[PDB]
RNA sequence: GAGU
């Protein structure tokens, strides 16, 4: 996003700026749990090769 | 199998005069049977329910994962 | 001016921008769509309405009999929410419907009076809603989760790059019905337009154009715009529109009229196209080198000898050019096809296909569809009819058409429900349209395009199944039956019904168990939102696509309350303010600004609606009832953000918390903390439990009131006016001659309830609020709920933490607390537990409940009556028996040894097995209360008799009590009336008081309502008097059982469960932590002023984690303490009124920029005592969610406390008395005790039940399970050289019989020496591969 | 509904 948040968790954000967050968030914590199925089952591949 | 069928037919009426459900002095009462002879009838009706059923609503538990062996005396009573 | 409770008690609220409109009834969805399920309503299409018509009224296959519908009645429900909690039933209403059979005649022409036979049937019960919006199942309270899904309607999306080296840029368009097969058209690679039905095969678009009924000429008209062409002489004419050329580079020199226009390859411009225009061109010369290469529209044949020669959808060469002109046809119907705007679409579509004709097309579907069965005729017909334009089959709703509409630019909200041809052809015209780039792609994930399902449309869904499957059966049976002798009740049966019914309610995966740890908890889950369900996604289907956060989701969802996981992304709360349409989309109020000027009229928009407008934000400052204050102001629109000036600016938001949820809105300073926390926060809250002492939140936002108000555990007055009587049972109220009925009379009464056991085993208890004879307004708060003080949420418990590390006790988020804690009893849990006790019938023998228990202690004997029950309020602890059972035995297997013993000492066995109903385990708590439920067959037990005996008094006395509670109202008002207009006192205060029914005063007014209120006395009498033989068919009737099952005893457990370290503790802001060690008071710091300390804080938790507001909190939490502090003191120091009121008043107006002024002055010396005694307790505050509460107006509180403005104070430590280098953050923050107790989390197994196939040891505190050690596990001995303890887990451990005992004999007698056997479960693996007939030998050496 |  081009305008970026000036602000900070001191001051305290708006409805606008806090908003614009929460996209990066969910998609965090969803990578955090979806994403890392993946990896886990990688290593078992590694696991039973080895 | 035929007395199961009487059962279930008489079930609907009686469900739809009372406004609810048929107890079985009251249902014994309309067939005429011994209430006891009812009550094994129903209990004899209840079909074959799965050990492989997904207990778990999560795909958690194939009911097996319940059942244990009260056959086994157990390793204390053994000793 | 404020009501009576907010004089008793105010917090002050900082909020910036006055809240407009008012917060909207939160559990609104769930009230009102249920309603609509049942509301009579008969030309309104809702619910059963819509149902009935929608397949009624039911004609005859034969054709002459005809069952109709007239009207239905709800019954009241034969079992209220008390009893079906009672007997785990589930809570329904009787429907009953009037219906109609009437016949015809076959002979005389079809004369309707032949045989009428009418009357009501019984269509089975439905279950019923709470006044909480919640439903008894199986006698426990689930909700119905409302769910999102995709709306029927049209979709065109496009699949970015996706699969090839090109990343070919190919669309689709997706046809979405309410009920029916689907509709797919999608671009193959080469640009050839391929239909799925039912997403199945690719066929050729065009195929369902024939099947349409189109000939190959007639889709060439709808699809391309023709273009003349004359032959005359040898020369060449085309019929040329100007715009046609458009951007186009020249092939010959195009001579019109007189003058060259367009050189040979110089590309046109717009001179060129105007200039033509003007000069008025039909005919235009061209080179049969042109044509070589167009197509031609037509099948012209030749008319000489009759011969075909050019096809529909033809190349064009050189010498058939010849041939056409020979046949005579002056005038060819060349294509349009340039590509640009009109591309080579239709025309390829019809040469992949070789199917001609609507029969080879409908052959070639029925084949898709059902591959392999032979083509009959009227089969692929059916088929095909059947799947478009199937009424019954196929239903887009209004909602499908509207949004299928709206998307093809139609006038038209309603359609019929049916495929109309035009609807398929406009389809597949749009998406060629953005395949040329007419059109935009349409985003899934917007708003406008899911639908939200609550529970009236739901239910009316599942219900139509059951009519669907009621007309399979009925209609059937209209046809067989002799019709004249049979009745209209005999051919319905309910069964189906009810079934779906309550498949629905029970099975499906919307209805689920309420949560109720605390009132949050409930009406945040009431309004939660999903997006699995029927119709809808599960977790593998989900991708990035729904789950993702959404420009829409503003002022709509939070964008900000799901749980952690898998469910991330699916589920949602339904913002504050928020609300369904007509047609079920979400929707926002927002404000008019009309002319620069901010008016006061509220509109409700959808998404669609939304993206059109430009909005100011809440947060954007406003000048005093005219315009905005910058001349740059900041909106936005079109779901964009960024400067507007004043007159462009259209609408705004109401208030900055319609952004967020109702659980994200309790959150303090929740713009000061990072989203990532704040998730965890709201999902805290709804773990969080009411402890024995409700305490206020110290911070809270206004909103406090709300929630609480609207959860409805509170009791709340209807009326207003003075309470008359108070007890903790019952609060009983005269209302004002105001609000009181000439009716009935004008006395309320509110029966409490205490101590109720929540579906979490929580506490559900109310408290009365007000005292006798305080005078009360309509909206008072008269009982509060578990976690609710006088009209406020009361979630948890506020302390004095300080942030600081201690000698690793705070380690990592870990807590330290003081002793006082428990001291106080704060935190502490009342758990009421459920057990039930069975006495079943084995053919062993019917299993009895008696104090008969063999080789028992005389201490567990001792507790229990004759009948073997537990004593009413007997304490007692895990492993202690409760309730008496014995089962039948059968012994007989004396192993030689046995006999001998059995000779010698006598002990002759006894058959009976130790059934006895035993307490769990390490669990301890009293006995609150027992139930009984016998069945009809067995006499009654001796406990069972003497307590269904105190149920009975129970209701008698309760029963008088109503009558003469009311009987006292009632009498009451006659003497107010005959008082009025009859002066005498002296005569009738002696006389007696039912003697006054053969009264008769003056005539008019007076006369009227007496007679009103004396037939109130003959009405009260007969329902009474009947309402308790209600009660007295209920108590006495046996209890009714499910097959098998003798006899039951509820027991009901309460433990008063002390907090302890391992137990889980968090703050509104994502901050949590288990107790690690509690310290005795003298180990905590203490203040200069000896105020010890309650919690200790690790601020390590702080930084990383970035929730600062917790901070906030804690300073704000310290000042507000810090009034409490100073008002305390002015009130043990007495002083004046006057005094007080300064410093109150001065108090609350402390911001320069508040809001809310509340000017003392006209309050009355007994309120303004009363308040102060109330903020003695610490002043409650209100910063509302980002229109807060600012740093310095918290500094300049401190100020007012006393108390450093840094908020940080120097701590002596109460160890050493060595003072802390430097000081620290101390104040008050709202704590919270979870739902996760470490009571439960504690489990350990040596020996226990085994499992059934594997021989494994079962899992679960259940079951008395082990832990499974894994392939993780296992991956870490074998990391390790360990092979000995791997092989113990693999064997002595699990599935080994022999030699787990073995080894355990050999613990016993100090070897420990393991010698294995073979685990079990790999001979359940060899013996199923031989199942398989695969031979598995294990070879010997 | 927990945590990694």
């Amino acid at each position: 996003i081009e305008t970026p948040i000036t602000a900070n968790f001191r001051e305290g954000l708006n409805v606008l700026q806090y908003f614009i967050s929460t996209h990066g968030a969910r998609k965090g914590l969803a990578d955090t749990a979806l994403k890392t199925a993946n990896s886990g089952y990688l290593t078992r591949r590694l696991v039973d090769v080895a | 199998i035929e007395t199961i069928n009487k059962l279930n037919r008489i079930s609907r009426q009686m469900l739809q005069e009372m406004g609810r459900e048929p107890t079985p002095e009251e249902l014994a009462e309309r067939m005429l049977m011994p209430e006891d002879k009812i009550r094994k009838v129903l209990k004899i009706a209840k079909e074959p329910i799965s050990m492989e059923t997904p207990i778990g609503d999560d795909e958690d538990s194939h009911l097996g994962d319940f059942i244990e062996d009260t056959t086994l005396e157990l390793p204390l009573d053994s000793a | 001016v404020y009501s009576y409770t907010e004089k008793k008690r105010i917090r002050k609220d900082f909020g910036k921008r006055p809240q407009v409109l008012d917060v909207p009834y939160l559990l609104s969805i769930q009230l009102d769509s249920f309603q609509k399920f049942i509301e009579q309503d008969p030309e309104g299409q809702y619910g059963l309405e819509a149902a009935f018509r929608s397949v009624f009224p039911i004609q005859s296959y034969s054709g002459n009999s005809e069952l109709q519908y007239v009207s239905y009645r709800l019954g009241e429900p034969v079992f209220d929410v008390q009893e079906c909690q009672i007997r785990g039933v589930t809570y329904s209403a009787p429907l009953r419907v009037k219906l109609r059979l009437v016949i015809y005649e076959r002979e005389a022409p079809e004369g309707t009076v032949k045989d009428i036979k009418e009357q009501e049937v019984y269509m089975g019960e439905i279950p019923l809603m709470t006044d909480n919006g919640t439903f008894v199942i199986n006698g426990t309270e689930r909700v119905i989760v409302s769910q999102l899904h995709r709306s029927p309607g049209v979709f065109f999306d496009s699949d970015k790059g996706k699969t090839h080296s090109s990343g070919k840029v190919l669309y689709n368009a997706r046809i979405i019905p309410y009920r029916g097969s689907w509709l797919d058209f999608e671009f193959d690679p080469k640009d050839n337009l391929f239909v799925r039905i039912d997403r199945r095969r690719k066929l050729p678009a065009t195929i369902i154009l024939r099947a349409l009924n189109y000939t190959t000429e007639q889709i060439l008209d709808l699809f391309f715009e023709k273009v003349i062409f004359e032959i005359r002489d040898n020369k060449l004419q085309m019929e040329l529109v100007p715009e046609r050329l458009r951007g186009e580079t020249a092939s010959f020199d195009i001579e019109a009229n007189g003058k060259v226009y367009v050189e040979k390859g110089r590309r046109i411009t717009a001179r060129h196209i105007r200039q033509l225009e003007k000069d008025d061109v039909k005919l235009i010369e061209v080179p049969v080198e042109y044509i070589a290469g167009k197509v031609v529209a037509k099948d012209y044949i030749d008319e000489s000898t009759g011969e075909l020669i050019c096809a529909a959808n033809m190349e064009l060469s050189l010498d058939l050019l010849a041939k056409l002109s020979q046949s005579g046809h002056k005038r060819i119907e060349t294509l349009f096809t340039n590509d640009l705007d009109h591309g080579p679409y239709i025309s390829e579509t019809l040469r992949v296909d070789p199917t001609n004709d609507r029969l080879s097309a409908l052959v070639e579907i029925y084949r898709m569809m059902r591959p392999g069965e032979p083509p009959t005729r009227e089969a692929a017909e059916s088929l095909f009819e059947n799947l478009f334009f199937s009424e019954d089959r196929y239903d887009l709703s209004a909602v499908g058409r509207m949004k299928f509409n709206r998307s093809l630019l139609r006038e038209e909200i309603e359609g019929s429900g049916i495929l109309s041809k035009d609807d398929i052809i406009d389809v597949m015209k749009k998406l060629i349209d953005i395949r040329n780039g007419k059109g935009e792609v349409d985003d899934i994930d917007h708003l406008g395009n899911r639908r939200i399902r609550s529970v009236g449309e739901m239910a009316e869904n599942q219900f139509r199944v059951g009519l669907v499957r009621v007309e399979r059966a009925v209609k059937e049976r209209l046809s067989l039956g002799d019709l004249d002798t049979l009745m209209p009740q005999d051919m319905i049966n309910a069964k189906p019904i009810s079934a779906a019914v309550k498949e629905f309610f029970g099975s499906s995966q919307l209805s689920q168990f309420m949560d109720q740890n605390n009132p949050l908890s409930e009406i945040t889950h009431k309004r939660r939102i999903s997006a699995l369900g029927p119709g809808g996604l599960t977790r593998e289907r989900a991708g990035f696509e729904v789950r993702d956060v959404h420009p829409t989701h503003y002022g709509r969802v939070c964008p900000i309350e799901t749980p952690e996981g898998p469910n991330i992304g699916l589920i949602n709360s339904l913002s504050v303010y928020a609300q369904t349409n007509e047609y079920g989309f979400l929707e926002t109020p927002y404000r008019k600004v009309t002319d620069g000027v901010v008016t006061d009229e509220i509109h409700y928009l959808s998404a669609i609606e939304e993206g059109n407008y430009v909005i100011a934000q809440a947060n954007s400052n406003l000048d005093e009832e005219g315009h905005f204050v910058e001349d740059l102001v900041t909106c936005r629109s079109k779901g964009e953000s960024s400067l507007f000036s004043r007159d462009q600016v259209d609408y705004m938001d109401v208030s900055t918390q319609q952004v967020v949820s109702v659980g994200a809105s309790l959150i303090p300073f929740l713009e000061h903390d990072d989203a990532n926390r704040a998730l965890m926060g709201a999902n805290m809250q709804r773990q969080a439990v009411p402890t024995l002492r409700a305490d206020k939140p110290l911070v809270g936002t206004g909103m406090e009131r709300a929630v609480a108000v609207d959860s409805g555990v509170t009791a709340v007055a209807k009326r207003g006016g003075v309470v008359q009587y108070v007890d903790a049972s019952r609060i009983v109220i005269k209302v004002n001659e105001d609000e009181m009925y000439p009716g009935e009379a004008g006395i309320d009464i509110y029966n409490l309830t205490k101590y109720t056991r929540s579906n979490q085993n929580t506490c559900i208890n109310q408290m009365p609020c007000v005292s006798l004879g305080e005078p009360v307004e309509r909206g008072d708060v008269l009982a509060d709920g578990p976690s609710t003080d006088l009209g406020e949420l009361a979630l948890g418990q506020n302390m004095r933490v300080a942030f600081m590390p201690w000698n690793g006790y705070n380690f990592e988020d870990s807590i330290l607390v003081s002793e006082r804690v428990v001291q106080e009893d704060r935190f502490t849990t009342i758990h009421i537990q459920e057990l039930a006790c069975v006495s079943r019938d084995t053919k062993l023998g019917p299993e009895e409940i008696t104090a008969d228990i063999p080789n028992v202690g005389e201490a567990a004997l001792s507790k229990l009556d004759e009948s073997g029950i537990v004593y009413i309020g007997a304490e007692v602890t895990g492993g202690d028996i409760l309730v008496g059972k014995v089962t039948p035995k059968g012994e007989t297997q004396l192993t030689p040894e046995e006999k001998l013993l059995r000779a010698i000492f006598g002990e002759k066995a006894s058959d009976v097995k130790d059934s006895s109903l035993r307490v769990p385990n390490g669990v301890s708590g009293t006995v609150i209360d027992v139930q009984v439920f016998t069945r009809d067959g067995v006499e009654k037990d001796k406990r069972a008799l003497e307590i269904e005996e105190m149920q009975l008094k129970q209701a008698k006395k309760d029963l008088s009590e109503e009558l003469q509670i009311l009987e006292a109202g009632l009498f009451s008002r006659i003497r107010a009336v005959l008082v009025a207009g009859g002066v005498e006192a002296e005569k009738l205060d002696k006389l007696p008081r039912d003697r006054w029914l053969e009264l008769g005063l003056t005539d008019e007014e007076k006369q009227n309502q007496l007679e009103q209120l004396a037939e109130q006395y003959d009405e009260l009498k007969h329902e009474f008097e009947k309402k308790l033989e209600a009660k007295r068919r209920k108590i006495t009737q046996g209890d009714d059982l499910a097959p098998g099952v003798l006899k039951i005893v509820k027991v009901y457990l309460a433990v008063k469960r002390r907090i302890q370290p391992g137990d889980k503790m968090a703050g509104r802001h994502g901050n949590k932590g288990v107790i690690s060690k509690i310290n005795p008071i003298e180990d905590m710091p203490y203040d200069e002023n000896g105020t010890p300390v309650d919690i200790v804080l690790n601020p390590l938790g702080v930084p990383s984690r970035m929730n600062i507001g917790q901070i906030l909190e804690t300073h704000l939490g310290m000042a507000a303490k810090g009034i409490g502090d100073k008002i305390n003191a002015m009130l043990k120091q007495q002083q004046e009124v006057a005094k007080l009121r300064e410093f109150i008043q001065r108090a609350y107006d402390l911001g320069a920029d508040v809001r809310q002024k509340v000017d003392l002055s006209t309050f009355s010396d007994e309120e303004v005592m009363r308040l102060a005694e109330n903020l003695r307790k610490g002043m409650p505050i209100a910063t509302p969610v980002f229109d807060g509460a600012k740093e310095a107006e918290i500094k300049e509180l401190l100020k007012l406390g006393d108390l450093p403005t840094s908020g940080q104070i120097r701590l002596y430590d109460g160890r050493t008395g060595e003072q802390f280098e430097r000081p620290v953050t101390v104040g008050y923050m709202y704590m919270l005790k979870l739902n996760h107790l470490v009571d439960d989390k504690m489990h350990a197994r040596s020996t226990g039940s085994y499992s059934l196939v594997t021989q494994q040891p079962l899992g679960g505190k259940a079951q008395f399970g082990g832990q499974r050690f894994g392939e993780m596990e296992v991956w870490a001995l074998e990391a390790y050289g360990a092979a000995y303890t791997l092989q113990e887990m693999l064997t002595v451990k699990s599935d080994d019989v022999n030699g787990r005992t073995k080894m355990y004999k050999n613990i016993v007698d100090g070897n420990h020496q393991m010698e294995p056997g073979m685990p079990e479960s790999f001979n359940v693996l060899l013996k199923e591969i031989r199942s398989l007939g695969i031979n598995i030998e294990l070879e010997d050496e």
